[PDB]
RNA sequence: CUUGAGUCUCGUAGAGGGGGGUAGAAUUCCAGGUGUAGCGGUGAAAUGCGUAGAGAUCUGGAGGAAUACCGGUGGCGAAGGCGGCCCCCUGGACGAAGACUGACGCUCAGGUGCGAAAGCGUGGGGAGCAAACAGGAUUAGAUACCCUGGUAGUCCACGCCGUAAACGAUGUCGACUUGGAGGUUGUGCCGGCGUGGCUUCCGGAGCUAACGCGUUAAGUCGACCGCCUGGGGAGUAC
RNA sequence: AAAAUG
């Protein structure tokens, strides 16, 4: 488990770093469970929010199947 | 007639029937087979078996068109899911990519109300 | 909310200090700002009925300290209703 | 006045029409007595997933401090411009001077 | 506002008033104004060719400008006023050259607004613009079937056209009717959607207010004589006829549209 | 679940694959859910009951911790 | 007078509310291409759809409704309730340092406001679903359950209605009384050690008819309110 | 599959 964003001091996940936020999804493109890959709460909600900026701009796909 | 030699395979696996669609790249149908269609009416329609049988009739019936390569597209829960895929792959076909294409709303339409049985 | 620079202003027009957050003179003023500029938001939205009850407690916060300054003090009580325009 | 990250994308076949479009959105900007704290011209990029049938299109990052009323005159320009096939306007806490992950 | 009256008499208690505080109180402005005299439904054989027209309030008829062609040139809306001659209601607007003039009131428009039409118009309610120089998807009224002839479709209060699609030299338009219709994308239309929605939630409440209106009573083809009307005749209440116009055309869903020229303009009938 | 078969990848190990791929993304649970409508009280009921019976799970686990049977 | 209550300063988390815009998935419909004899449905069927070319598959378009994953005995809200993303307007809560007011408090009959779903009125909208209704089954019958269809309605604006097992079946406020493991959200110091807010589970004394509750009490007390007095008749009649 | 009653 253990926690990226703790351990970085990250304020913001930032939906424009697409490096990072790939590690936070699945190859369906769906966002991965907390539970999964150890993100506090906090920071699993502000992944959320970015990963669906993202998805707006199409800078993420929402599906693999576009 | 054409002949085509790459051609994707279209597996629509529901619970009830298992309908086998082999199409060009273009998604022009070429030739089909069902379950139902296959000798296969009623309890034995929704089986493993029927859709096997379906997909050789259907690899069968684009046999003329020399067909080489096929993208398998798997829509559905049905039994029909993996031996119609076995069953493309014994036909000499050459698999070359398998996808679920099973529609999935991101919420959506409201489904239809549970069954009391 | 009222901005901080409102609410610096108003606590200089009604305290003593700019330090006299606390006055009873104060917060009715603070109140009567606030209640007043929220009067066009609910002009708009008039059925935005969970933010209309912030502002009926800051109406009544604001009757039950008026209540207690014109127990208090009247003079500082007429004073006060009139500067802010109030019937009572 | 008020922080605003903004995020437009344009038709890749209007991309020599952006260096214009970006000079008078940040003259408006300015001559609202807005302040331009980040801008950046990422150029056009694979979009992750068809838009209007492109595959493609350039991205242009602005962080700027403007008045709210400067803000909706440019979402109504970015609206009726057929250049601009999406834009993300968004608040900032603060001014964000620095520089992205794409850059 | 909609203001029902109270029931004093029994003529007034079911009606209904559509108020509207902006309009003007005072006169018509003269210039633009002209004489039309009533027809009683009478053609120029001096017979009645559309039952139930006479009578009513005389009226003056307003010059309305239904081209909007002064382009370039700003005009501010003056006043809001009462039109006899339709459902909508009008707007004297002043251009900034001195030349007056009336338009359609959009839904919104006020005195002091501003207007103006041509290519370069802002996309804005009560400004007029070609067709191919309005976003598709916008609402519109006033639209121009023909370049320069004038608008002649969503005339009527409350009523626009959508613009949904634009194909080279044509647009499609939704019309109020659910019809879908190409007009050349030369055509003019003005922004927003005309005003005076509320005109269909008044209730005339009496006889007399039609009459008013200048509509005259309507005899059921049933109450009379078979002389009169196919429906006419029978011992007590009979009917037993499929409902046809006192002419015999069936009137219950026969159709009636013969127009060959005009059918490849019409992408789809109204449904 | 967008599987590519791989050069020299026989077909078994291609299908493993594409079915591991769909476990994963879990499709045939999400259309299982989505064949009849689940009333919002019937759906936080069932949550509730699969959280509570989780726990108490674990908690007989680790009471069992301690028991010895023989 | 400052300890209860409140004000100010900085900040924090949040599906709190109102308005507006927008994105992607999907269903349905419409047009066309390929293609051919089935599809669909059930316990089994049939009704239904299909050679006037369905179903399947591909492209283009229309439209409405809801926002997969995230997502969690997670969060917010007085309660009812609230879930994509973005903006605008706005309510509350909490924390750390202080500074300020100086009992300004608690509760509340009557009153007033809010109040799920269904329903009602006017005007819109209508994809999906679906009371009624129709047909097919099942059955001794089957005004059902199951199947194929399908209209109000579900959606929007405004008004009305004022009720729910509107539940923790537990009124509000305050004080006091061993513990344990978690969740979530602040904050001090230096992973550890503290210290606040909300919250889930277990449990001690005590309480309880028992079941259980158990510092978020159903324990120990105080303030105020609501309510009960055998079952039916009846939350009915007038 | 159906499956009432005492
Ligand atoms: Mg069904
Ligand atoms: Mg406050
Ligand atoms: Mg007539
Ligand atoms: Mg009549
Ligand atoms: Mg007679
Ligand atoms: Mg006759
Ligand atoms: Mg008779
Ligand atoms: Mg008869
Ligand atoms: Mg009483
Ligand atoms: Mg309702
Ligand atoms: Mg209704
Ligand atoms: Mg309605
Ligand atoms: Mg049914
Ligand atoms: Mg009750
Ligand atoms: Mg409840
Ligand atoms: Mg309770
Ligand atoms: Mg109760
Ligand atoms: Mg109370
Ligand atoms: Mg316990
Ligand atoms: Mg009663």
């Amino acid at each position: 488990k253990f926690c990226r964003f703790t351990a970085e001091g990250v304020q913001e996940i930032d939906y424009k770093d697409i490096a990072t936020l790939k590690n936070y999804i699945t190859e369906s493109g769906k966002i991965v469970p907390s539970r999964i890959t150890g993100t506090r709460a906090k920071y699993q909600r502000q992944l959320a929010r970015a990963i669906k900026r993202a998805r707006y701009l199409s800078l993420l796909p929402y599906t693999d199947r576009h | 007639r054409k002949q085509v030699s790459d051609g994707v395979a279209h597996i629509h696996a529901s619970f009830n029937n298992t309908i086998v669609t082999i199409t060009d790249r273009q998604g022009n149908a070429l030739g089909w087979a069902t379950a139902g269609g296959s000798g296969f009416r009623g309890s034995r329609k929704s089986t493993p078996f029927a859709a096997q049988v379906a997909a050789e009739r259907c690899a069968d019936a684009v046999k003329e068109y020399g067909i080489k390569n096929l993208e398998v597209m798997v829509k559905g829960p049905g039994p029909g899911r993996e031996s119609t895929i076995r069953a493309l792959n014994a036909a000499g076909f050459r698999i070359t990519n398998i996808t679920d294409v099973t529609p999935i709303p991101h919420d959506g339409c409201r489904p239809p109300k549970k069954r009391r049985v | 909310s009222l901005s901080t620079e409102a609410t610096a202003k108003i606590v200089s027009e009604f305290g003593r200090d700019a330090n006299d957050t606390g006055s009873t003179e104060v917060q009715v003023a603070l109140l009567t700002a606030q209640i007043n500029h929220l009067q066009g938001h609910f002009a708009e939205h008039k059925k935005d009925h969970h933010s209309r009850r912030g502002l009926l407690r800051m109406v009544s916060q604001r009757r039950k300290l008026l209540d207690y300054l014109k127990r208090k003090d009247v003079a500082r009580y007429t004073q006060l209703i009139e500067r802010l325009g109030l019937r009572r | 006045m008020r922080h605003y990250e903004i995020v437009f994308m344009v038709h890749p076949d209007q991309s020599e029409q952006v260096p214009g479009m970006i000079e008078r959105y940040t003259a408006a900007i300015t001559g609202a007595e807005g302040k331009i704290h980040r801008l950046e011209d990422w150029g056009r990029r694979q979009l992750a997933y068809p838009i209007n049938k492109l595959h493609k299109a350039h991205y242009v990052l602005m962080n700027v401090e403007a008045p709210q009323e400067v803000i909706d005159e440019l979402e109504t320009t970015f609206r009726f411009n057929d250049a601009v096939i999406r834009s993300m306007v968004m608040r900032t806490k603060h001014a964000v001077t620095e520089a992205s992950p794409m850059v | 506002a909609v203001v029902k009256c109270k029931p004093t008499s029994p003529g007034r208690r079911h009606v209904v008033k559509v108020v509207n505080p902006e309009l003007h109180k005072g006169k018509p402005f003269a210039p633009l104004l002209e004489k039309n005299s009533k027809s009683g439904g009478r053609n120029n054989n001096g017979r009645i060719t559309t039952r139930h027209i006479g009578g009513g309030h005389k009226q003056a008829y307003r010059i309305v400008d239904f081209k909007r062609n002064k382009d370039g040139i700003p005009a501010v809306v003056e006043r809001l006023e009462y039109d006899p001659n339709r459902s909508a209601n009008i707007a004297l607007v002043l251009y900034k050259d001195g030349e007056r003039r009336y338009i359609l009131a959009p839904k919104g428009l006020k005195a002091g607004d501003q207007i103006q039409s041509g290519v370069d118009a802002a996309i804005k309610p009560g400004n007029t613009l070609p067709m191919r120089n309005i976003p598709v998807g916008s609402t519109v009224h006033n639209v121009e079937m023909k370049p320069g002839k004038g608008g002649q479709l969503a005339r009527s209060a409350g009523t626009y056209v959508q613009i949904v699609a634009r194909d080279g030299a044509y647009v499609t338009l939704r019309l109020r009717s659910g019809e879908m219709r190409k007009v050349e994308a030369d055509c003019r239309a003005t922004l927003g959607e005309v005003g005076n929605a509320e005109h269909m939630l008044r209730v005339l409440g009496k006889a007399g207010a039609a009459r008013w209106r200048g509509v005259r009573p309507t005899v059921r083809g049933t109450a009379m004589n078979p002389v009169d009307h196919p429906h006419g005749g029978g011992e007590g209440r009979n009917f037993g006829k499929h409902p046809v116009t006192p002419w015999g055309v069936q009137t219950k869903g026969k159709k009636t549209r013969s127009n060959k020229r005009t059918d490849k303009f019409i992408v789809r009938r109204r449904s | 679940p967008v599987i590519k078969v791989r050069e020299n990848e026989p077909f078994d190990v291609a299908l493993r694959r594409f079915k591991r791929s769909c476990e994963k993304a879990g499709v045939l649970a999400e259309v299982r859910r989505r064949e009849f409508y689940e009333k919002p009280t019937t759906e936080r009921k069932r949550a509730k009951a699969s959280a509570v019976k989780r726990h108490a799970k674990k908690l007989a686990r680790e009471n069992a911790r301690r028991t010895r049977l023989y």
